[PDB]
């Protein structure tokens, strides 16, 4: 349940946000969309199975893991977008089209949303536009992202979380730095004002030889926690394979419906016919000899 | 498509550090010097200088890669075969030959 | 890079993958964290625009193309001939016809 | 179908409305009742 | 956002007041490239906003 560094926030700058977009993928053929994001959903604070809520981040100095419900979350990229399913650091959600997505936690007044560009386009199947799949027509094979949250499509590494430094626990007064770690909780100090010195401490601890804030270091050993492999976190040292979840939402293959166009009117002529012709939509036609040269021709027609 | 997966960086917080030569799939690695990178807190390292960075990023198969993808052949000489029908006089027969 | 082939492996399991996507570092220059890094477009994607009708509706002789294993069925074209050895128990002698 | 005059008719009112506009009835296939078709465009909106 | 008209309401319980007038509000960018958001990583080049 890591932060990422969100490029567009709610206001507009680039800020670190818990529900930084990391992945965005569109290869189904429905237009289902599937989102990775640093939060984790389906889970409590301990990490127990329940569809009513999720975790985050705090945003605070002691950053532990904070809640929060399904209903406060939203998923547009120009219209709202309905969502279909959510798995630890993924959703599934079908979306309009737009040139950017955007999800968001509405706690109260504070609307924590975070944006990032993809250009989603409608796209079909078959060789026949439409918006909606036709009750009458054709079946034909397509694949669909499965809406079953526990399937697999891959997987994703994470490793241990690295050090994450904070400035609150640290402390200047007279010209001397201490360290003030939050109660009940060890936390690993490091510095240098001189020699490089390592320690860790577990109370309100003084420092010599040290005269300004910039020069020490000080973070709690959460080995307790996972992260994955982010461009917006600080590696641990030993930055091993220590883990790998599963991509829910598998793309499987199934049967979607395409419309069948209007059966062409067919003049005959001497050597050769014309095809009277009637699409509402772009609708492809494809000729091709049977001889030597093919001489094939495709178009798309609109129109009559 | 490719799935450009980059590792989360580190840095050696008043050090130096060097290049590796992993085999990764368009394994791209370089060396930045003092940076005094911001995380949550206001700070991460204690030098101003000195304070290297090491981007590191490579490629790998999407997951969706699995149904779309596209398979390079060579073709060679091609063997014609026939599903035949004959009849004579009264017997039909089936035959499926080279 | 930024054409077909631009990834290659012997497999979609295969751990030797091998690529050239130009793919390159800047320095980064934000106060907060990040690595930058641009690179080129996926060349499956440029081709997968630029593909083309498929071999199923530009092959000649009227020859249907099919797959899993690669073939063309139905193709007509040329003679084939044909030297058969029909048994004699099937003919009729002139006397009895 | 679909030219100008593809539906005719004496007035608004009248009963003796005849039309040409080339519509085609396609076998059902969904389990659900209904009646698929097919039409060829107004040609008075092609006119327009 | 982007938009043909520009329209400001007010909503005192059910009483609803809204005047709409026509303002091509499109969306511009400073530099030489498009870019829907100011990207976190690029050059720093002169603009000019309204002080908020």
């Amino acid at each position: 349940p890591y932060l990422g560094f969100c490029p567009y926030c709610r206001h507009s700058a680039p800020c670190f946000s818990p529900i930084k977009i990391e992945n965005v993928w569109d290869e189904s053929d429905d237009g289902s969309i599937r989102i990775q994001v640093s939060a984790q959903f389906g889970y409590n604070q301990a990490g127990t199975a329940d569809v009513t809520k999720f975790r985050y981040m705090s945003f605070d100095h002691d950053h532990d893991i904070k809640e929060d419900s399904m209903d406060k979350i939203a998923i547009s990229t120009s219209g709202p977008c309905r969502r279909l399913g959510h798995k630890g650091y993924f959703l599934l959600a079908q979306c309009p089209p737009g040139d950017s997505v955007t999800v968001s936690i509405t706690s109260g007044a504070s609307e924590n949303s975070c944006t990032v560009e993809k250009k989603i386009r409608r796209k079909f199947v078959g060789r026949e536009e439409y918006l909606f799949p036709p009750v009458h027509g054709k079946l034909v094979k397509c694949h669909v992202y499965d809406h079953l949250k526990e399937t697999s499509a891959g997987y994703i590494t994470m490793h241990r979380p690295g050090p994450h430094a904070y400035k609150s626990y640290l402390e200047e007064a007279s010209g001397e730095v201490y360290i003030k770690p939050p109660s009940g909780k060890n936390v690993t100090y490091e510095c240098k004002c001189g020699d490089y010195s390592t320690g860790i401490v577990s109370t309100r601890t003084k420092m010599n030889g040290c005269t300004k804030a910039k020069q020490c270091i000080a973070y709690k050993s959460d080995q307790t926690k996972w992260v994955f492999n982010s461009p917006d976190l600080i590696r641990h040292t030993d930055h091993s394979v220590q883990g790998k979840l599963h991509i829910p939402f598998r793309l499987t293959p199934t049967v979607c419906p395409v419309p069948l166009a209007h059966t062409p009117t067919v003049t005959k002529w001497f050597k050769g016919i014309t095809l009277h012709l009637t699409a509402t939509r772009p609708t492809l036609l494809t000729t091709r000899k049977l001889g030597l040269r093919a001489d094939a021709t495709a178009e798309w027609i609109t129109g009559t | 498509r490719f799935h450009t997966v980059i590792p989360s960086p580190q840095v050696k917080c008043c050090g130096s550090l060097e290049c590796k030569a992993s085999s990764k799939a368009d394994y791209t690695c370089r060396v930045f010097g003092g940076v005094y990178p911001f995380m949550w807190g206001g700070a991460q390292c204690f030098c101003d200088s000195e304070n290297t960075q090491l981007s590191e990023a490579y490629v790998e198969f999407a997951p969706d890669c699995t149904i779309d993808h596209a398979v390079a052949l060579k073709v060679h000489t091609a063997a014609l075969k026939v599903g035949l029908r004959i009849v004579y006089g009264n017997t039909t027969a089936h035959l499926d030959t080279f | 890079p930024g054409a077909f082939g631009d990834i290659q492996a012997s497999s979609l399991d295969a751990t030797d993958i091998v690529a050239r996507t130009d793919i390159r570092l800047l320095k980064p220059s934000v106060k907060n964290i990040h690595v930058p890094y641009t690179q080129a477009v996926s060349g499956y994607e440029m081709w997968k625009n630029n593909s083309g009708r498929p071999l199923q509706e530009t092959a000649p002789f009227g020859c249907k193309i099919e797959v899993e294993p690669l073939r063309a069925s139905n193709c007509a074209y040329g003679h084939i001939p044909i030297s058969i050895d029909i048994p004699d128990a099937a003919f009729v002698r002139s006397s009895e016809s």
